[PDB]
């Protein structure tokens, strides 16, 4: 058994949190919890390879930024997180996340996740979005964006139904353990 | 790491507040939902305060953050406005305007009193030293400032929904003696959350040490007479003692309700005691005691609700274990409310000497 660190990152309330206990404990959270930083575990078997994972969530807002890339050292893999239903954090993953992580993780594989599925085709959320001018991401733009800044995989999932998120994480280690 | 950020939080109090003091319902219904994600004012101003939590030498300063961000605002913790997508939006979203106006006023107090804590974060930039005592909160209804009437935030009362009063339960030699507090603010709200703790907390009675002529020269609302409705309580007392003139004690039956509950009260209005003095003789301390003596403790308050009150509980302690060390008391009641229970000399000396009779 081998150790992976892994670091996820993105605007704040994009569902970065809800995600990581979703996936560690099967149960999404009861309450609302502010991130200032934080440390997760998970024991997992992919592809017949037992790893023991472990995760960092991090602070979005900007009076962070000079503490937040304290978490980046030794790291194996980021994930960098947009909302599918907020055009802003998806502006800033070329703007802002993407640019910080480079510098810091010179030279270690990004993947590209958005979040929230299960509120894209949500009527009253579309609603919501038409009034100031603005519609949902599409896969075809979040792929395009992938392309743009050097992911090497884009993927999509939800926290509140669950659909996905396996998926992330064994990706996340693939990409790691993976042949040249 | 532990001192930037401490100035994160000193730097996002500074500019996050004022925003929060400057919301109306109607901007905030259209707009909830930017300021609950991102950078936006109420998520941001959660996150400031989780830094917190990260220092154990802000112990005391943390407890009191925790309680502010328990308070119901809505149907929830003022602490899940901080989010979207959750049961504060859905909540929003269908609430009238009436609830709305209700919940932002709530905000606007709570960012306010926010406010002691940019002032202790400053006070840190300076001379650094991790205070170990913070005065639990006023949200605007205490009479007094903290700064001249401080309240112990281990031992101060609070509502079933999270609401912190100015008042403390008094202890000594281990036990629960009375409630203790300042005369109530002449506010709607102020008077609202007293009537509401007397039946909550099923007191055995409540007394009031003020005489005619100061709460004449001071203006203190006699709201222990007539009938009143404050908020969703309604207040019925009817005077049941003696004719007019020597007017020792005042006594009245009180009727209390808050929605479909109920609770009936006795009030003793003493009448003869002279603000930082002690009364005219001995046996009216005693026999006040047996009085009073004849959860479910009695609430006193006088002005300040340091000096004839303490005195007043302190008799209580005298008739049920007439060796007790008075000077135990005094020690054990400040340790209970603040440092000024029991501040004048006069009514200590009155007190020895209910001792004394008694034992006599
Ligand atoms: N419908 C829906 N809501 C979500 C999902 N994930 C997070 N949320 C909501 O969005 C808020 C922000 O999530 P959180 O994990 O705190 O965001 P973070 O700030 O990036 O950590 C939460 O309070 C949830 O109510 C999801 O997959 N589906
Ligand atoms: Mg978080």
């Amino acid at each position: 058994m081998q150790a992976i660190k892994c670091v996820v990152v993105g605007d704040g309330a994009v569902g970065k949190t809800c995600l990581l206990i979703s996936y560690t404990t099967n149960a999404f959270p009861g309450e609302y919890i502010p991130t200032v930083f934080d440390n997760y575990s998970a024991n997992v078997m992919v592809d017949g390879k037992p790893v023991n994972l472990g995760l960092w969530d991090t602070a979005g807002q900007e009076d962070y930024d000079r503490l937040r890339p304290l978490s980046y050292p030794q790291t194996d893999v980021s994930l960098i997180c947009f909302s599918l239903v907020s055009p802003a954090s998806f502006e800033n993953v070329r703007a802002k996340w993407y640019p910080e992580v480079r510098h810091h993780c010179p030279n270690t594989p990004i993947i590209l996740v958005g979040t929230k599925l299960d509120l894209r085709d949500d009527k009253d959320t579309i609603e919501k979005l038409k009034e100031k001018k603005l519609t949902p991401i599409t896969y075809p733009q979040g792929l395009a964006m992938a392309k743009e800044i050097g992911a090497v995989k884009y993927l999509e999932c939800s926290a509140l139904t669950q659909r996905g998120l396996k998926t992330v994480f064994d990706e996340a280690i693939r990409a790691v353990l993976c042949p040249p | 790491s532990k001192q930037p950020l401490l100035d994160i939080a000193l730097k996002g109090l500074k500019r996050t507040l004022p925003q929060l003091e400057q919301m109306d319902g109607n901007s905030l219904r259209e707009n909830f939902q930017e300021m609950a994600s991102g950078n936006g004012p109420l998520r941001s101003l959660m996150t400031n305060l989780q830094n917190l939590n990260k220092i154990p030498e802000a112990k005391q300063l943390n407890d009191y953050v925790t309680t502010l961000t328990n308070i119901q605002v809505g149907v929830a913790r003022f602490s899940q406005w901080g989010t979207c997508g959750g049961e504060v939006e859905r909540w929003v979203d269908k609430a009238s305007t009436h609830e709305l106006t209700q919940a932002v006023k709530k905000i606007h107090v709570i960012a306010k009193e926010l406010k002691n804590v940019t002032a202790e974060l400053e006070k840190i930039e300076a001379g650094a030293p991790m205070p170990q005592t913070m005065s639990g909160p006023t949200l605007g209804l205490a009479r007094f400032a903290v700064s001249s009437i401080p309240i112990n935030q281990q031992t101060q009362v609070k509502l079933s929904d999270g609401m912190p009063v100015p008042v403390n339960t008094l202890t000594f030699d281990g036990k629960p003696v009375a409630l203790a507090g300042s005369y109530p603010k002449n506010t709607p709200d102020a008077l609202e959350a007293h009537m509401k703790m007397l039946l909550e907390k099923e007191c055995s009675c409540l007394v009031v040490l003020t005489s005619e002529d100061q709460m004449q020269a001071k203006q203190l609302p006699p709201y222990f007479r007539g009938s009143y409705t404050f908020g969703e309580v309604h207040t019925n007392s009817q005077k049941v003692s003696s004719a007019s003139q020597g007017e020792a004690i005042d006594q009245y039956n009180m009727q209390l309700s808050c929605g479909e509950k109920r609770y009936t009260i006795p009030v003793l209005h003493v009448k003869n005691w002279p603000d930082h003095q002690p009364l005219p003789s001995t046996d009216q301390l005693e026999y006040l005691a047996d009085r009073v003596k004849n959860k479910h403790l009695p609430m006193i308050h006088c002005l300040g609700g340091v000096g004839r009150t303490g005195t007043m509980a302190a008799a209580l302690v005298l008739k049920d274990n007439p060796h007790s060390n008075l000077e135990q008391v005094r020690a054990d009641f400040r340790d209970s409310r603040n440092n000024r229970m029991l501040e004048d000399a006069s009514q200590f000396v009155q007190l020895k000497a209910m001792q004394a009779q008694l034992l006599m």
